[PDB]
Formats: structure tokens, C-alpha cells, sequence
């Protein structure tokens, strides 16, 4: 009964361990031009989507002198 | 700098190569005199007729000398007319190195794309057999020609385009780590090709903002068959995109043909009630109808409340209906499941088995993949199986609530937060999974002590999870 | 820690939102498993709230803890996006002028 | 005195020489600048120099791979007046072959 | 030789007479400045 | 810690050799790559009795390691024969299929 604690004390360790390291996985890795790119590709993955409403799926060289 | 302004000395004072100045071009070619030339030989007085600068242009390309090829278009030479295909295919086939081209081969299979495969045709004709001038652009920044590469791309007719598709043709080749320093300098070349285009784009942004968004969407001819906004988002362009010049646009197209000045509630409050987009209450800009509700905002916010909606009727035909007949309030629950498929298998289009790999597009789909196995356990009559098909209609409910909640979950934070959200989301997809690995051990560990201990079938598959 | 707290308070009574919503989802999917099942009244419009407050495996028990999963990751996901929504956003300018706002108002 | 700026001139010369496949002429003895010479004609003829040396007694420079051992310092003279003259229809100085002399 | 200071001298001066509305007298020919003056007031009678 | 002072002057004189052996071997490694690493794995003979990278590892001279050539040069080990360039699954589709 001696090590089944000491299981639950290494047991309990390394799942901890990986929650906080989910915790904090955002933290590591020029913070401003990330996100805009990321919130750029996101939406236009939805404005890459169909334009129209969800019920109605079914229905469906002068200026480069400036 | 002594040698040659040494050796020019004694050239230039034989008192023979007055008719002869094209011995002393070809001299100070060989060495890099630049202001030497400029002063001495390109200066006016002398009698040239700069047509006979065309075989002196084509070792100021193949020698490496950076400086003389702007020396001789500042001093009139028509590029456009120079170029010609016999004089291009003597750089891809002779004077393109081999160690590169044996690197676009690696690049092109491992890493394929639109843009390399034109490349990549383009290399392969030119070494078999129009915008020319697109073309020798390219063979100057596929080698890394890194002070080369800036003249040529001032002559280009199109060079908003032209600075971003050749920050992809670096960045696609950045990536082949056969010779990692070569993939280093086109990393570095890169990034001031996407600065040569940040800048160049917001000056064409401090002007008038109609006219740069219609080069943001220009056909381009087909240079690389894209646009230069679709060339940015390709090989992630992050210093490109994140300018306000372009986040702009994307907020006057999410918006659409409505104002970004009205409110943000004065949209909602007309979804609900057709009458108040008739009058001013609306700013957009005859049939403003088919102006409201074809912009994506309101296309957004009407497959949030009818999805909301959706599961109102799932959750009112799973109390009081669902007795043994398919009933009316089932039928339009079967068709809207089909509706919210008719779109999926359009999401199977422009996914290329990758799209697939966002471990919440495939949630969708599986559960509509769960949903038509409650249709086929519904109409089989038997108590069994009709029981069967209320658990995993049930059980449905859940992953379509889980859809709805993951729409909340990205669009209020959708800003800043978006980095920090779905990183940690495969964070704890990591976790859970060491969880379950954990209690698969703990199971057998449970199993393996307690009793029925030699009575085995295949119970003991499925019985040590749950 | 006036502008760490208060745009996490709007962090966290959006997450316990996404828990209610889900919360309701728990109790559909509860009590259209369960007994009355037809047994219906507008007892049902008020039943299915609380009852998750106070509280045939053919191949559907793995989906279920697969689900027992999903759920518990986009909950806990927006519980640790709610713990730092704060970090996100002259940091010092920004803190007394939400210190003068709150002060003025008293 | 190989002066740190003095090595500076003295090794891009052998770059120079080796994109262009120059010949150096230069006193043939194992000191001074020739003995400083010597070594970097050493260490590049394994990436077109030619170092041909001209010459108590001096120790004698062990880099020069050509060695021409007062009444010297004639066919030095003689030696570059041939090469100057020697028209060569490759022809990009004029042909006449450019010689610089280092002092 | 059409310098890039050259190139600022005569394109400067083409904005400023489109701001007073010049007249530009020239050697009508096809080369030198004169052909590099006349791309500039192609590109500047759209403004 | 005997005196602090001249155990200090020898730690910033040891991060300039650091430094010193940083550019040393970037423009050692801005040349032929292959050429460079012989000298990582170079037999001294018996100078400490250890190579070059042996030496920085024992030392912890974090600058010399964290550079772009030495930990291209790990990268390059730990994938080994195999070139690095294939994909990442494309290796593991081959250890449950001999004839890949
Ligand atoms: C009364 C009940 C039954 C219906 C509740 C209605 C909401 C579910 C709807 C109506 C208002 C909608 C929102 C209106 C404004 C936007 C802003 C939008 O944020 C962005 O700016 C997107 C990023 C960008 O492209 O700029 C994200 C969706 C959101 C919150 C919408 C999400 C869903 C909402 C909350
Ligand atoms: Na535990
Ligand atoms: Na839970």
C-alpha cells in the first residue's frame, strides 16, 4: 500500500504536469501581426463559404496607369 | 578598386580606343566599377548609340554584376525588346546553376503548389524548346540574386503582384533543407520582398482606397493565375495581411454592402422585423434586400439564429413527438439535417484531404454520420431498435449543441485571443488523450485485481474502458 | 488590476453561458433517454433545466466517452480563455485612466 | 611589419588573382611579406594562382611552386616586357595580357 | 543617362505644372528625357 | 567564490570567447556545410581530449549551441541517412511496410 500511493503520487504528477503545460502551451513562440493574419484566414474561410442563407442551400488596362 | 582603376589608366591613354569604348565597358565589366563607368565611359560626350549595349547586358546578367545592369537601363536600353526567348533560354539552360535546379526539383514534389508548378513548367520549357519580363525576374530570385533581383523587379509592369509572388517562390523554396544557408538567404530575401510590397501597397493606400482594393483582385493575367491578395495568403504573408490597409478591407467585405457606421445592433434589430430596412435605419451605401442579405454578416448572424432554432425544434421533437411514427415536425428535421449535409459534401470540394485536419470539421461531420444511423435504427418497427434509435438521436443532441457552443467559442474571440485558442485546444485534445491512456492502464489495473479473473470472452474488449 | 479584472468577469460570464447552454443540451439528451417519455405537459419546459443541477451498449458507449471528451474540452478551453483574456491589449497609461473612470463615477 | 591593414591588402590580392588565374612574381626568400605571400598561395590552390618566386644567405620561401633562382632583377624586366607585348586573341584588355606591380 | 535624381527633377515638375496647368515645351522626339518626359504626362492627364 | 570579482571578469571574458567562437564557425558555416561539421567532430589530438561540440556542451556555452548551424547539424544527425525533405509520416509509412 506504500508504492500504490507513491503510484498515485507519480500518477497524479505527470497528468498535472500536462494539464498546466496545456495551461501555458499558448505562451511560448512580432505578437501583433500573428493574430491579424490568423483572424485574416479564418474569416475568409467563411467568406470563402456561400454568400446566401442556410435554408436556401438547396436553391443553390488603364486603371494600372494610376 | 586600385587594380582596375589601374589597369583602366593604362587602357584608356593608347590614344586607339576612342572608337574602341567598347573595350573599356567589357574592362571595367570584368571588375565591379560602378562609378568609374558612370563618369568615364557614360557620360555623353562621347559618341555611343546604346544598341550595341545588348551583348554587354547579357554578361552583366550571367557575371553577377548588379550594378551595371542598372547602369545600362538608366542609360537607355529597351528591356522589353532585349529580352528575347533565344536570350532567355540561355540563362535556364547555361548560366542557371545546377545545385538550385536540382533544388526546385525537391521543392516542386514534396511541396507542390499552383505557383511551383508554373515554375516549374516554366524551367522545363525553356530547357526543351508572353511576358517576358516576368520571366527573367524569376530567374534571378530562384538563385538568390539578391541585389539583381531589385532592379529587375523595378521594370515590372505590375509590381504590387510581382514583389508578393516572388516572396512565395522564396518561402516555398525556403522551406527544401538540402542547403539550409540557401535556405536561409531566400528566407531573408523574402521578407524584404514582403516589405518591398507592405509599403508599396499602403502608399497606394494613403491615396484613394477604391482604387488600391481593385488592385488587391486584379486577374493579373495569369502571372501565377492568382490574385495578389489570394499570393499573400499562400505563402502567409503575415507582415502583408496584418497592415490596416488590408484589415480594412476585410471589414468593409464582412460587413459587405452595409455601412460600418450604423451600429453593431442596428443589423440584428432588422433581421427580426423586414420592415425596418425599408427605411433609414440601414446607411448601406431600390431593392436594398438583396444588398442586406447577401453581405456575410448577415449571412452569419442567419445561420446562428436559425441554427438556434434548429435545435429548438430538435429539442421539442425529442419530448413530445418521436412516439412510432416519422411525424411532420421529423420530416423537416430530416431535411434540415440534409441541407446542413448539401453543404458538406461542397465542403468534400476545396478541401484536398486537408481541411479534414482541423479535428472540428470532422466533429460536423461525423455527426451528421451519426445521425443518419438514428435514421436507419428509427424505421425498423421493433422496440429494440426504436429505443436504439431515441440513444442515438440523443446522444446527437449533444454534438449538435457542441457545434453551436464551438461558434460561440470562436466568434467572441476572434481578435487577439484567436492564438491563444486553438493552440491550447490541441493542448487539451493532448491531455485527454494522456488521460484515457491513463485510464485504459487503470482499468486493467482494476480488472486485473478484482474479481471474475479467468472468465474471459470478448466482454473484457469493451468492458476495461468503461 | 482594474482592466485584469472586469474584462475577465465578461470572460467568465461568457463561459458559464456555454456551460447553461450545454447544461440544457445535457438535459434533453437526460431526459429523452429516461422514463416519462411520453409523459408531456409544459412540465417539460421547466423540468429539463434543473434536473441536471441536482445532479444497449452495442457500439454507443465509445462514442459517449468520446463525446465525454469533446465536451470537456470546449468547456475547459473557454474556462482557460476566459483565465486570460486580460493578457491579450502604454499598459500603465491604460490602468489609471480606468482607475479615474471608476473613482469619477463615485 | 604585416600591419593587420597590411594583410588585408595581401590576401583579397590572392581572391583577386584566383578569379582571374593570375601569375605573382615576387623575391623568392622565407621572410617578410613573401614568406606572408607564400602561405595564402598555399592555402588557396585547393579551392588559380601561380606564385612565381624571383631571388648571409636568404632562406628560400618553401611555397612558390615555381622558383626562378642585382643580376636578377634583368630578366624580371624581360620577363614582364614578353608578356605586355603578347597579343593574345582572347582579347578583352586588348588583348596584352594586364600586369600591375605592387610596391 | 535618366539618373534617379534626374528621374525626381522631371517628375517633380510635371506634378507642379499639373498644378498650375503648364504648358511644356520639348524636343518632340523618341528618346533621352523627351521620351522619359512624355510617359509622365501620359500617366498625369488622368488626374 | 573566493573572489567574486575576478570569478566575475571571467565570466564575461569566457562570453566574448563565446562570441568569439560564434562568428568563428557562422562564417565557417556560410561555407560549405559539410567542411564545417569535420571540424565539430574534429579528434584535437587530445587538446582537452575532447571535439569542438563536446567542449561547448560540457561548458554550457548556450550561445555557440542555439545557433542556426549547430542546430541545423542535430537536426541533420537525428534524422541521419535519411534526408530530411521526404515528410514527416512518410518515414512511419515505411516502418510497418519493409518493401516502401
Ligand atoms: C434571442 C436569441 C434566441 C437569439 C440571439 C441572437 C444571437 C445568437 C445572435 C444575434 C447577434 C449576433 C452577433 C452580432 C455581431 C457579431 C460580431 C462578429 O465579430 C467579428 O467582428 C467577426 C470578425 C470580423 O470579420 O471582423 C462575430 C459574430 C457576432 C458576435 C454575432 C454572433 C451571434 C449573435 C450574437
Ligand atoms: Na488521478
Ligand atoms: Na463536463
Amino acid at each position: 500500500t506504500i508504492p500504490l500511493v507513491c503510484i498515485y503520487m507519480l500518477s497524479t504528477n505527470i497528468l498535472l504536469v500536462n494539464l498546466l503545460v496545456a495551461m501555458f502551451g499558448y505562451t511560448v513562440g512580432n505578437n501583433d501581426q500573428v493574430w491579424k493574419f490568423q483572424r485574416f484566414f479564418l474569416v475568409q474561410e467563411y467568406c470563402s463559404r456561400l454568400t446566401i442563407p442556410f435554408p436556401f442551400v438547396i436553391f443553390a488596362n488603364e486603371i494600372l496607369a494610376w | 578598386n586600385a587594380i582596375s582603376f589601374a589597369l583602366y589608366k593604362a587602357f584608356s591613354t593608347n590614344e586607339h580606343d576612342r572608337d574602341n569604348w567598347n573595350g573599356q565597358l567589357k574592362l571595367l565589366l570584368e571588375w565591379n566599377q560602378l562609378d568609374l563607368a558612370s563618369d568615364e565611359i557614360f557620360t555623353n560626350d562621347r559618341n555611343w548609340e546604346s544598341a550595341d549595349l545588348q551583348d554587354v547586358m547579357f554578361t552583366a546578367l550571367v557575371k553577377d554584376r548588379p550594378k551595371f545592369v542598372r547602369l545600362f537601363l538608366e542609360n537607355g536600353l529597351n528591356l522589353r525588346k532585349f529580352l528575347t526567348t533565344e536570350v532567355l533560354r540561355e540563362l535556364y539552360t547555361n548560366n542557371f546553376s545546377s545545385l538550385v535546379f536540382k533544388n526546385l526539383q525537391i521543392a516542386k514534389n514534396s511541396y507542390n503548389d499552383a505557383l511551383l508548378t508554373f515554375v516549374w513548367k516554366m524551367v522545363e520549357d525553356f530547357r526543351r524548346g508572353r511576358h517576358p519580363l516576368q520571366a527573367l525576374f524569376i530567374w534571378s530570385v530562384l538563385q538568390n540574386k539578391k541585389e539583381l533581383s531589385k532592379v529587375i523587379w523595378e521594370q515590372t509592369r505590375g509590381c504590387t503582384l510581382a514583389a508578393l509572388g516572388a516572396s512565395k517562390l522564396l518561402k516555398s523554396m525556403a522551406k527544401v533543407k538540402n542547403d539550409i544557408n540557401a535556405a536561409g538567404e531566400s528566407e531573408e530575401l523574402a521578407n524584404e520582398y514582403e516589405t518591398r510590397a507592405v509599403e508599396l501597397f499602403t502608399e497606394c493606400y494613403s491615396n484613394d482606397e477604391d482604387l488600391a482594393e481593385q488592385l488587391l483582385t486584379y486577374s493579373c493575367e495569369a502571372w501565377g493565375g492568382s490574385n495578389c491578395l489570394e499570393l499573400a495568403v499562400e505563402a502567409r504573408d503575415q507582415q502583408f495581411i496584418a497592415q490596416p490597409g488590408v484589415q480594412n478591407f476585410l471589414s468593409k467585405q464582412w460587413y459587405g454592402e452595409i455601412s460600418r457606421d450604423t451600429k453593431n445592433w442596428k443589423i440584428i434589430m432588422c433581421l427580426f422585423f423586414f420592415p425596418l430596412i425599408g427605411c433609414g435605419f440601414i446607411s448601406f451605401r431600390f431593392l436594398y434586400y438583396v444588398s442586406f442579405f447577401t453581405s456575410p454578416f448577415v449571412v452569419f448572424s442567419w445561420n446562428v439564429i436559425f441554427y438556434i432554432a434548429f435545435l429548438l425544434l430538435f429539442a421539442y421533437v425529442l419530448l413530445m413527438d418521436f412516439q412510432k411514427e416519422p411525424t411532420a415536425l421529423e420530416i423537416i428535421l430530416y431535411v434540415l439535417v440534409f441541407v446542413l449535409l448539401c453543404d458538406e459534401v461542397r465542403q468534400w470540394y476545396m478541401n484536398g484531404s486537408k481541411y479534414f485536419s482541423d479535428l472540428w470539421n470532422v466533429m460536423d461531420t461525423l455527426a451528421i454520420f451519426y445521425f443518419i444511423a438514428g435514421i436507419v435504427f428509427r424505421l425498423h418497427s421493433d422496440e429494440s431498435s426504436w429505443y436504439s434509435g431515441r440513444v442515438i438521436f440523443c446522444l446527437d443532441y449533444i454534438v449538435f449543441t457542441l457545434r453551436l457552443i464551438h461558434i460561440f467559442t470562436v466568434s467572441r474571440n476572434l481578435g487577439p485571443k484567436i492564438i491563444m485558442l486553438q493552440r491550447m485546444m490541441i493542448d487539451v485534445f493532448f491531455f485527454l488523450f494522456l488521460f484515457a491512456v491513463w485510464m485504459v492502464a487503470f482499468g486493467v489495473a482494476r480488472q486485473g485485481i478484482l474479481r471474475k479473473n479467468e472468465h474471459r470472452w470478448e466482454w473484457i474488449f469493451r468492458s476495461v474502458i468503461y | 488590476k482594474i482592466i485584469m479584472l472586469q474584462r475577465m468577469m465578461i470572460d467568465v460570464f461568457f463561459f458559464l453561458f456555454l456551460f447553461a447552454v450545454w447544461m440544457v443540451a445535457f438535459g434533453v439528451a437526460r431526459q429523452g433517454i429516461l422514463r416519462k417519455n411520453e409523459h408531456r405537459w409544459e412540465w417539460i419546459f421547466r423540468s429539463v433545466i434543473y434536473e441536471p443541477y441536482l445532479a444497449f451498449p452495442e457500439w454507443i458507449t465509445i462514442p459517449l466517452v468520446c463525446i465525454y471528451m469533446l465536451s470537456t474540452n470546449i468547456l475547459l478551453v473557454n474556462l482557460l480563455v476566459a483565465m486570460f483574456g486580460y493578457t491579450v491589449g502604454n499598459n500603465d497609461q491604460v490602468w489609471k485612466f480606468q482607475r479615474f473612470f471608476l473613482v469619477q463615477e463615485y | 611589419a604585416l600591419k593587420p591593414r597590411m594583410r588585408k591588402i595581401f590576401s583579397r590580392l590572392i581572391y583577386i588573382a584566383q578569379s582571374k588565374g593570375a601569375w605573382i612574381f615576387t623575391g623568392g626568400t622565407h621572410y617578410g611579406l613573401m614568406k606572408y605571400i607564400g602561405e595564402v598561395v598555399r592555402d588557396n590552390t585547393i579551392s588559380n594562382v601561380v606564385a612565381i618566386g624571383i631571388a648571409p644567405l636568404y632562406c628560400l620561401d618553401n611555397n612558390h611552386t615555381h622558383l626562378l633562382l642585382t643580376t636578377e632583377a634583368k630578366v624580371r624586366t624581360q620577363l614582364e616586357k614578353y608578356i605586355s607585348e603578347r597579343v593574345i586573341p582572347e582579347s578583352n584588355y586588348g588583348g596584352k595580357i594586364p600586369i600591375v606591380c605592387f610596391a
